This record gives C-alpha cells, structure tokens and sequence, in this order.
C-alpha cells in the first residue's frame, strides 16, 4: 500500500539521515553499545554464508537460510547438536537440487560452513 | 571519517531516533498487527491439548512439548518434510504421536489458522 | 576550486537537503505512486502460486523463486528472450514449469497488469 | 493480544532504552544496588545449569527447571536436603525418557551439576 | 562502555522507572488479575480443611501444611508424579491423610479451581 | 507535465546550487563519507563500459546495460556466473544487429569488458 509508504516520507528521513553523517564526522558522535554487542555475536555468521560460495546455479536462498540455522543451535551456552543437524540435513537436500551439484559437494559445502564432519551429516540423511 | 557495519549500524539507530520511525512503523500498518491475536490463538490451541494429552497417558507435562509443535506446524505447512524427521527423532517416544495430532489431527483446525495467518 | 566525480556527488547532495528537493519530489508526483500500489499486488499473486505450486507436487517451498518468476515476466515484456533460456537451464528441473506458468498460463491476469503498471 | 501490545509500544521503550545506553556512557548513571545484590545471588544458579550441556536431545526444559529448583533448597539459611532430593528425582526421571540418555548417564549429570553425590538421589528414586 | 549482566540489569530498570512501563503494565491486562481473586479462595478452602482436619484427630496445627497442601495439588495437575512420592515422605504420619484428602477427595472442588485459574 | 516542472523551480535550485559551490571554495564543506562510499564501488562500472568504444554504429545502450548487468553479478559477495552469462549473450546478441559488427567481434568487445575468456560466453550462446 502507499498508505504506509507516505506516512514514512513525511518524517524526513533522508535529511536526518545526512545530518546524522555529519555528526559522526565532526565526532559529536560514538559508536553505540548495541553495535559493539551486535558484531561480537554477528561476524561468526557472517563468515560461514560466503563459505558458502562454490555452490553454482539457481535461488540459493534456503541452503544460504538452513546454515545459518544450523549454526543457531551450535552457538547456544547449552548446545543442541541433534536438533542443528535437523537443519543441515534440508539444506543439503535443498542444494542437490540445484544443476551441477552432487550430493556429495553437497556434503562438502555444508560441513565446510558448519565447520564438522561430513559423517555427522551423511547420518541423518539415510 | 568512518563507514564500517559497526558504524553503519549505529548511525541507522541514531536516524530511527531522530525522525521517530520506529512508534510510526508499528502505528501506521495496523493490518499486520492482527496476526498476533491469530497467533496468541494458536499458542493456546496447541497448550490445552498439550496438558490432555499429559493427563489421558499418565505422563508428566513436558514443557517445550507446546513450542516444539509449533515449529512442526510452519515447516508442514511450507513442505520441508525431511526438517520433520529428524526433530521426531528428537523427541521422546510417548511424545511423538502428539506431535502428528498437531499436524495431521487437527489438520481442520490448526492448519487453517496458520493459512489464514499469512493473509 | 576542485571538480572531481566525488564532489560532483557530494555538491549535489548539498543543494538537494538545501532545497528540500526529495520530499516535493514525491509529493508533487501523486499519480506514478500508484505504481507501488500494482506492484504489490503482482508480488502477492506470484507468492501464493508459488507455495501451492509447491503442495500439489510434493516439493519444499523455494524462496527466492518468486524473485526469479517476475523477473521474467518483465522481460518476456520487453522481448530478452535470450536472457530467459539461460536462466530457465539455471533453475532445478521440478520448478521449471512453475515460471513459465508465470509467463505462459497466467498472461491474462499478470501480464495485463504489468501492462497496466507501465502504463 | 493487540490492545495489550500497543499500550506499551505508546510509551516509547525504543526510545527511551536508547537514551538511557547514552547516559551510561556518559557516566551519568552508577550501577544500581539491586543488580549488586542480584548478581551476589544469582551467580551460583548459572554455572550450574551451564553444567547440563552433555544432556542431548529433546526439549530439556524440565531437566533444567528441577535441577534449578533444587538448588534453591540447598541455598536457604536452613536447607533442607529431603526436599531437595524430592525435585532432584524428578528431573532424573525426566532425563532417562530423552533418546540417547540412561538412566546412570542423568545420574551424572544431575548429581554433578548440584555438586552432591550420586547415591543421594539412587536411594530416592525406588 | 560496558555490556555486563550487572549492567544489563541495571539498564533494563532505568528504561522502566523512565517509561512508567510497571504501572501500565499492570493496569492495561486487568484480565489475569482475576487470577488473584481466585488463588486467594483456594487458599482459605485449604486453610480451613487443615483446622478440620487437626481437631478430629487432636492433634496439634502444624502451620505450613497449607504450602505443602498446595504445592502437591499443583503438581498432581502437571503430572510430576514422582515428586508428590518423596514429600510424601517427608511430612508426618498424621498428616499424611490430609494431604491425599487435598489431591483426590476433593477432587470435586478445589481441582476444578485451579482449571479455572489456569484458563 | 508542468505541475510538477513548476513545484520544483520554486524551490530555487540555481541558487541554492551556486551557493553550495561557493561554500566548497572557502573550505566549509568536506566531503560527504556517502561518496566515499560511492567512488569506491563504482569505479569498476566506469572503465568497463569505456572498454565497449570499439563497438561502432546504432543506438547501443542494450550493449551497455546488459553489460553493467553482467558485472554486478561477478562483484556479488556471493558471484553467480551463471545467472552473469545470461545478461552477457543477450548483450552479445543485441552487438551483433548493428551493422559493422560481426558475430566474433563483439565476443571480442563484451567478454574483453568483462574480462572473463571468450569460450564462457560461447557455450551460452547456442
């Protein structure tokens, strides 16, 4: 709807933006305590998804999704290695659907994200 | 000076606060806000059904039972069917027939309110 | 003083948050808006075939294939033609028929209404 | 509900939670004496359920919850070891029914996060 | 500057003695607070089995057998069955009656009032 | 149309243009950190499309934009070559209408700006 479209424009966030910049470069401002909390716990997940960059073709958007979910269980203070293996198993069957993936450079790009075996993975599947 | 995702992150917070986007993101959709009370619906129809099943086999309450059977619900009804069989292996054995009657069993009830959700 | 592409950029910018040239640049337009209007209507048509697409065959729902079904439509618009075999031959094999159901078997209902958008 | 949901969205918590990060940068605000009385307490509570992270599988929250619960009876000023040893059994019992676990595997795990011994809770299960 | 758990807490209560979000939050449920009026009938009906109870027999008011009354009535609805056995055990003898008197003879009245409550 | 022609003239943008140059040459204005960021991505969309002058005749912006197409999917943080060569054989298509131009002269031309070998966008080409 552009009902909510107007209602955004209205409050002027192009200028605010610009006018936030400058601030930052005449240092009136410091960067926020949620940003430095933000990229602690961010950049582990950010470095597994272009791991993920030798899988060739279409939408690859649910193997680039279920990584990031398998690491999600992985990263918890009590760690659910059953319930993130749940997840690993869908993107390896989404991504050998894709023309010129294996299952088995399926296999290889996955728990080369993850950073396990590939037996862990080869498991579930049966 | 600077333009990393440390700072770019910042300095999309201090524009929210600036222009006061955030109050009207919320207040100006006012269609969307309606899924909460579709989903609160849900959230209650799995409960119940959760704490009747605990007292028709004797077994004790296992909580997390309620939110393990909602997961269940979305995937089915968005097909990734090989994320069910792993999670069914997860649970426990008396558990694993009231995480089908959520999905099949009340196929009428439940399956429509997540169809009408996402309307 | 100094004239490069950079302070081209920045110069720019400088008489557009002098002028307020952004904001009147909408709100003088009010009738190209409405494109938004259509546009979120195609977006919503293509995403309910595309789940239930993905239910009568069995199949796990692919996001990002409502991405890839209006972009070819657009250009089944314009005549690339070529553009659309080599994306057809990126595509998996089960979902092929679901983008030329978008071009093909839906040009009464969508392809008017990106003809009626453009317009 | 919504008309539960929006009462509290009018009061400006985005807003006002960042304002009050500003102000502790700032040094304009001291840490207050509830958190040091919470922090004092709480601690002993939180490496203990870190301990259960060798119990896999299912929701493991009633694991969790009858180990905390008996902790809290050993922390009184006057403990009492007979009902803690009464919550201590019911999340053995818990844990066994978890795929993968025994019954001797839950009586490592529960005795060594509450840091007593494992005949204590063997001579109440019966 | 800092981001600790001392900190964290300190913060989330700063934010809420500045939005007024205790007092609102109470006053804009008014729906769980029947709750209260509920608990507090269970409580008296408990209280005054106990009196009953201990002038039949004659023996002396143990205080605290309120709690345990309650307590025990509450896990008997979740089904943590193992757990009513070994409190069982620790109270005494005489009062051992009582407490099943609590679960099943007064399954009629006080069961129910807790179904209402936690509806 | 003129309504919106003449909302945009009020607003005194041949001033307001002149001003802000004026203010640049007495030093009270840096660059905005929006450029940096521009100049830095750009600039290999820039010597690209200039490595296309060879190709002779028509209108040829169809040999332009399919081309900056093509390099925005190699320059991905994720590249897709395959959905890359899709945009580039219909550029080569579109070079091969003008007149002067051959079907190996504009292989030459399109896979020399993108500077990839010339066999890739044969094999799409059938």
């Amino acid at each position: 709807s552009v009902e909510v479209y107007r209602q955004k424009i209205e409050k002027g966030g192009y200028s605010a933006a610009y006018e936030a910049t400058r601030r930052y470069e005449r240092e009136e401002i410091e960067v926020l305590s949620w940003s430095s909390r933000w990229e602690s716990a961010w950049s582990k997940f950010g470095e597994a998804v272009k791991a993920l960059g030798k899988i060739e073709g279409a939408p690859r958007a649910l193997v680039i999704a279920k990584v990031q979910e398998a690491l999600a269980y992985m990263s918890k203070p009590l760690p659910n290695m059953k319930l993130a293996m749940a997840a690993a198993v869908q993107a390896v069957r989404a991504c050998e659907q894709l023309p010129g993936m294996n299952r088995e450079r399926c296999l290889d790009a996955v728990a080369g994200a993850l950073g396990v075996a590939k037996d862990w993975i080869r498991r579930e599947m049966t | 000076i600077a333009e990393t995702l440390t700072e770019k992150h910042t300095l999309g917070i201090e524009k929210v606060v600036a222009t006061d986007s955030w109050r009207v993101g919320i207040t100006s959709r006012e269609k969307k806000l309606e899924r909460i009370n579709i989903s609160a619906e849900i959230s209650r129809r799995i409960q119940d059904e959760a704490i009747a099943y605990a007292r028709n086999k004797g077994i004790p309450y296992l909580p997390g039972i309620n939110g393990i059977a909602w997961k269940l619900l979305r995937l089915k009804w968005l097909g990734y069917t090989d994320q069910i069989n792993v999670v069914m292996r997860t649970v426990p054995a008396e558990w694993r027939d009231f995480l089908t009657q959520i999905m099949e069993n009340t196929q009428m009830e439940s399956m429509y309110s997540e169809l009408r959700k996402v309307r």
